[PDB]
């Protein structure tokens, strides 16, 4: 088990130090920042709130804006 | 109104629904049971407003999350600076320092 | 029902019930970063002497490290650059014993620091899982040649200095290779093994590294085990 | 297990004998007033009923109240 | 059992890699795609998304459109 406060499907060490989306095959995968590979790739890194369901208090979470299941 | 011509109209408040997500089959299915006035003042006081027209002359109101520092859930938030919020939030970069 | 079970739980972690000290939940959450490794490593690594301590003292002013080189106040961390002695707050000392000194943190909180403590392990018992014959485990020479192929474990894993000297020499076919490169054939399994124990960071090293993922999980379920009692029957 | 009579999510000698919320990396850690730890911080020290969900009756709970997740 | 993200009733090594659906005696099957065997019998390769329920975001399924079980 990893802890999860927020109950957004993103773990705690991961929102405070950095992650990002990434697909591999066609799956999408969402990981911890590393800097040597997610950087030729080109990606983003984003920093969110280990204890907010959406850290912009807007209704789509952490996990949904970065990982595009949201409101197209 | 015939002597001097003036009608406007003003724009009290606005109702609407949140379509969200649902993981279940992927549709997005609108919830009739909530409206934007449970969200908006809530992002009112947890944000920061940034109004800037430099794209022709139109003003581009946008809302990036900041930290207070009298509420214990609100000091969870990352750090935003000033260049990070501008770079994120309108597109700005710097591809020469500057 | 279910509703104030899982409000609890939600809260189980954010409510403290008895404090009553600062510094004894730096040593509670040490042991408890140490004690998710399984109990076989750390037989392997108290077979040949290894020692696990637990300090307050910063790693500059700690009274057995006072008299050391530059080379070694110059090593290495997990990302590869040198760190700054003053800023290094754990190290591995095995210049006749080896000695592995941890000062405490908050490693719960911090899954950062968390990773350096199992980096340094990962070094501690790297040659003695590599090693059999006084050389490196051809299986495990399959395995980096296996990996310098794909080209995002090869980027993962080692370090840009080894991928700059790997195709200079184009494949690693040379007896003097392994002799000449040993700290990089080293540094490439503790890297993966501080990336399997973490636990937010196994799934990185599944995707990215597939076939590295499972010769560290064929040494999870046994191989420690195998590895720990071929050492503790020659322990005698 | 701690006593936990009104359900509000504190317990009880909590309660009654103080408590603070604090930070400490990005995570909320509720904790029993300890006096010369937290005093030279610069937190409160609140109390509270053991009894009441809400100690001055409004909709809102002590927890909500002291930890932000309220209508803001 | 078989990895399907989307819960969409088919597997996600199909998805990404071909499938063709076909009726043997009065029964339907679904299959992965042989070209040495699905070729000649005329049938078609579809490909789909295995993350995404129904791949052109409408309300119908991938395995419903293929199969036949959807407004007809
Ligand atoms: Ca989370
Ligand atoms: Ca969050
Ligand atoms: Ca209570
Ligand atoms: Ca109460
Ligand atoms: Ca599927
Ligand atoms: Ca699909």
């Amino acid at each position: 088990t990893v802890p999860d406060r927020d109950n957004d499907g993103i773990p705690d060490s991961l929102e405070v130090e950095g992650y990002t989306v990434d697909v591999k095959n066609k799956r999408t995968f969402l990981s911890p920042w590393i800097s040597n590979i997610h950087e030729k790739k080109g990606l983003t890194k984003y920093k969110s709130s280990p204890e907010k369901w959406s850290t912009a208090s807007d209704p789509y979470s952490d996990f949904e804006k970065v990982t595009g299941r949201i409101d197209k | 109104l015939e002597k001097t011509k003036q009608l406007r109209l003003d724009t009290d408040q606005v109702y609407g629904n949140i379509a969200t997500y649902n993981f279940e089959n992927g549709r997005v299915r609108v919830d009739t049971g909530s409206n934007w006035s449970e969200v908006l003042p809530q992002i009112q006081e947890t944000t920061a407003r940034i109004i800037f027209n430099g794209k022709d002359l139109n003003l581009v109101e946008r809302r990036i999350a900041a930290v207070n520092p009298s509420d214990p859930l609100e000091t969870t938030k990352p750090d935003m600076t000033l260049k990070e919020a501008l770079k994120i939030a309108f597109g700005f970069n710097e591809p020469n320092g500057n | 029902k279910t509703e104030k079970e899982k409000f609890k739980d939600s809260i189980n972690n954010l409510v403290k019930t008895e404090f009553t000290n600062e510094t004894l939940d730096k040593i509670q959450q040490t042991q408890d970063l140490l004690k998710k490794i399984p109990k076989d490593v750390l037989e392997i690594y108290s077979e040949l002497g290894g020692e696990i301590y637990f300090t307050d003292i910063d790693l500059v002013e700690h009274k057995e490290l006072q008299d050391l080189s530059e080379e070694e106040k110059n090593s290495m961390n997990s990302r590869g650059e040198k760190v700054p002695f003053a800023s290094r707050f754990v190290f591995e000392k095995k210049r006749e014993t080896p000695k592995l000194i941890i000062n405490i943190k908050d490693y719960a909180i911090n899954s950062e620091q968390s990773k350096e403590v199992y980096y340094e392990i990962g070094k501690g018992i790297s040659l003695d899982i590599i090693s059999k014959d006084k050389s490196l485990d051809p299986e495990f020479l399959n395995l980096i040649k296996s990996l310098s192929d794909d080209s995002d474990s090869s980027d993962l894993l080692f370090s840009q200095k080894f991928k700059e000297k790997l195709e200079l020499n184009n494949k690693s076919i040379d007896i003097n290779f392994i002799k000449e490169n040993l700290t990089e054939f080293q540094h490439a399994f503790s890297l993966a093994f501080s990336y399997y124990f973490a636990p937010d960071h196994r799934t990185v090293l599944e995707l990215y590294a597939p076939d590295m993922f499972e010769y560290m999980n064929k040494l999870e379920k046994g191989g420690f085990e195998k590895i720990s009692e071929s050492l503790k029957k020659e322990g005698v």
